[PDB]
RNA sequence: GCGAGAGCUAACUUCCGUAGCCGAGAGGGAAACAACCCAGACCAUCAGCUAAGGUCCCUAAAUGAUCGCUCAGUGGUUAA
RNA sequence: GAUGUCGGCUCGUCGCAUCCUGGGGCUGAAGAAGGUCCCAAGGGUUGGGCUGUUCGCCCAUUAAAGCGGCACGCGAGCUGGGUUCAGAACGUCGUGAGACAGUUCGGUCUCUAUCCGCUACGGGCGCAGGAGAAUUGAGGGGAGUUGCUCCUAGUACGAG
RNA sequence: ACCGCUGAAAGCAUCUAAGCGGGAAGCCAGCCCCAAGAUGAGUUCUCCCACUGUUUAUCAGGUAAGACUCCCGGAAGACC
């Protein structure tokens, strides 16, 4: 099951009516879910309780609760991928607010960022991608990721800095 | 978008530095701007445009109201170009630019009624190992029991030629304004003396 | 992908979860890839 | 013997499409545009109301509408001349969405076919009131 | 249809047995439709009740009542 | 009281269980070349020699030289080589007249389209006055193929 | 087709159950041509303008703007 949810310091759920609206210091970010489901602060600490518990209502439990804790863990810290670029001469850079990438394609990949989403690099080896919702992060990152997946036989892409990757060597 | 209306004068022989080039001439005569269609008139964007010069006697009293209205002078033909509103009296002279790729439009020379071998490139048949169907006639129209019809748009004899054909991407050669004149590297459908529709690339590559 | 009309348990690693009606199968080694269509 | 009817009156309805179920709203229209209720009570001729639908794009659809309704129309000679298009596709044409569902649901003859002047169907709200300097008695569904 | 042979426990197949219909049988239903389902037309009526079948609109009559199921348009193309 | 029968030609259109080209997944996928399966029917799918041949074999190319349906699609469209008329021959069978599982040479393919259908083109009337002209686009049709070379780059990869 | 983000049912995992992104010579649109008989017959500009006729001939008849007829021709065409 899912039921406990942490509420630190500048929290503002206003879940009027289908809008389950959180304002917070890291700008405001909406979310919507269910009515059918109850929501709301019970004194310090939140609660997401289910009404049925046949299946129907059960699966969108579950999903209900890990998306406000989402949602809430996002206004509270933030959200944070770090990306690593592996093989010979494979480099990224900026241009603005948008990424560019020498990745050994014949013409250069830029990634124009969408709203709220920001691209970041320290060594030019390593690509950062910091913003509110999780999913947009998810998302971007995902794209940077598709531009090159690492390959079965040397690793070589775009992968996730602590990434363990099974290599088949052929010749 | 950006037109003009001529009239197709011949074709000749030039030379621009050490090739040769057929050129189509058009003498893309000045138009007369002559009603302004717009989307709170109209519904939609336009230019009229006029053509030929006409005698007075020569016009009707509905024409002579709508040109006056504009205050023009009677002219023949008369027609539309989407979305391209200039200012003043349409002529070619920084219109067109000599390089620029355009799309000239016309009505092709008619054929009157051609069959099946003209019209369509067909095949028609053996002119000697027996034949009563010697080169010229379709074959079979159709099939047999199923469709007991014959499909609808089946190549057939007809009427071949004077209809509406644009020719995509031509280079504008060379450009005489004061002459009115526009050389174009290619063939305008159209015989000479005919009206020509000379405009922005449909599309360019 | 090898798409067997008969989708079966191989090893301790396959997880059959459905996709837009019909049986999909993802799984560690890339040869265990099973389908329907 | 039975009575036989008059023309003097020519009613007009003003229905909401609104989050009608398609085929639910449809009924409805096809029955006020034949003659539910019916003046005189008559069949050899349209005694029927003059319907007049508003908000004819925010009708509804149940499981699929990007799936399963599919609007075949297939043109002149078939030399593949088979055009399909969904019913979320039908954001071109939200007023033949309602039209060729309740023309759907009328006789066919010669009457039938005279019967589609009747339906008069609009997408919006406030900008459908064109033809509506008659009557505007509004008829709710269900 | 049921009971068998022949045939591939094929055929709108063939050859028997047995019942019913069509043949010679109109009317309702089964979209349409000899045979299936209901039912055997003496004539007239701008009367009434029912069968099989039905009761959202085309199309007569509950968009009926209650407790459930399925979310695949399954319903409204068959198996290991 | 007759639904002309093989092949060719002509003319097409359609299925996809896809020959090419497009997108993918797995590979005993290093790369390059492949294999195999999935999605995909838009267009394309060469010219000869032999045979009546469809088929098939060969020559020379190709991105590829797909398999099927449409009365084994199409003879009121053409051919008439094959087969199934009358002559004649050979082999074979029959005592014979004749005959075939055959083989061979020859052997008339019927000027006028009424309806539907199809291609072009007009006349009528409608579109709430009689007229000249410019038009929006609901809808519909056409089109849709592909190689090679260079650059990226002798880079990635590979011991080469 | 396929690859993925967020992610429960199933305290993990999962491209899916609700949601979201990407993705084909195919789909719709774009390109060229026809197209308001689109009887649902659309729009815009301009012109002419309210003529005459006894309850004995209940709408015909002069006319406007405009066109046709005829003639001479045509890179239009069978004829139109
Ligand atoms: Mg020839
Ligand atoms: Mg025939
Ligand atoms: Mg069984
Ligand atoms: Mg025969
Ligand atoms: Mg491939
Ligand atoms: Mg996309």
């Amino acid at each position: 099951g899912k039921q406990p949810i942490a509420v630190p310091s500048g929290v503002t759920v206003n879940a009027q009516d289908g809008v389950f609206k959180v304002k917070g210091p890291k700008g405001e970010l909406t979310v919507p879910y269910n009515t059918e489901l109850t929501v709301r602060q019970d004194g310090d600490q939140l609660l997401v309780e289910r009404p049925s518990d046949a299946q129907k209502h059960r699966a969108l439990h579950g999903l209900t609760r890990t998306l406000v804790a989402n949602a809430v863990k996002g206004v509270s810290d933030g959200y944070t991928i770090n990306l690593e670029l592996r093989g010979v001469g494979f480099r990224a850079k900026l241009t603005g607010k948008a990424l560019e990438m020498n990745i050994g394609y014949s013409h250069p990949v830029i990634i124009e960022p969408p709203a709220g989403v920001t691209f970041a690099v320290p060594e030019p080896t390593r690509i950062d991608v910091s913003g509110i919702d999780k999913q947009l992060v998810g998302q971007v990152a995902a794209n940077v990721r598709k531009v090159r997946k690492p390959d079965a036989y040397h690793g070589k892409g775009v992968r996730f800095v602590g990434e363990q990757i099974a290599l088949k060597a052929g010749k | 978008m950006k037109g003009i209306l001529g009239t197709k004068i011949g074709m000749t022989q030039i030379w621009k530095n050490d090739r040769a080039i057929p050129v189509t001439v058009v003498l893309a005569g000045p138009c007369p701007i002559v009603q302004r269609k717009t989307a709170q008139t109209d519904g939609y964007e336009a230019v009229q445009i006029g053509y030929a010069p006409k005698a007075e006697r020569k016009v009707n009293k509905p024409m002579q109201g709508h040109f006056a209205k504009a205050g023009v002078a009677p002219t023949r033909i008369l027609r539309e170009f989407r979305g391209f509103a200039p200012d003043g009296d349409s002529v070619n002279v920084d219109i067109f630019a000599e390089g620029e790729k355009i799309d000239a439009t016309g009505t092709s020379k008619g054929k009157g009624t051609q069959g099946v071998m003209k019209r369509w490139n067909f095949a028609g048949g053996p002119a000697s190992h027996g034949s009563k169907k010697w080169h010229r006639r379709p074959g079979s129209i159709g099939q047999r029991k199923t469709p007991g019809r014959v499909y609808k748009g089946k190549r057939m004899a007809g009427h071949m030629g004077m209809e509406r054909v644009t020719v995509q991407n031509l280079e504008v050669v060379e450009i005489r304004a004061g002459e009115n004149l526009i050389l174009v590297k290619g063939a305008i459908p159209g015989a000479n003396g005919g009206l020509v529709v000379l405009r922005s690339a449909a599309k360019a590559s | 992908m090898k798409v067997r009309s008969s989708v079966k348990k191989m090893c301790d690693n396959c997880k059959v979860v459905r996709r837009h009606g019909r049986v999909l199968v993802i799984c560690s080694n890339v040869k265990h890839k099973q389908r329907q269509g | 013997k039975t009575y036989i009817p008059k023309n003097d009156e020519q009613n007009w309805v003003v229905v909401d499409a609104s989050g009608v179920p398609l085929g639910r709203l449809a009924t409805l229209i096809a029955s006020r545009i034949r003659g539910k209720h019916r003046p005189d009570f008559t069949p050899n001729m349209i005694q029927g109301d003059f319907v007049v639908v508003i908000n004819a794009a925010q009708v509804a659809l149940t499981g699929k509408k990007l799936d399963d309704k599919v609007y075949t129309r297939y043109t002149g000679y078939q030399g593949g001349l088979k055009t399909e298009t969904a019913r979320e596709a039908l954001s071109k044409h939200p007023e033949r969405v309602i039209e060729h569902a309740v023309f759907g649901m009328l006789p066919k003859g010669r009457q039938g076919r005279a019967m589609h002047t009747r339906l008069k169907v609009y997408a919006g709200e406030t900008h459908p009131h064109s033809a509506q300097k008659p009557q505007v008695l509004k008829t709710q569904p269900l």
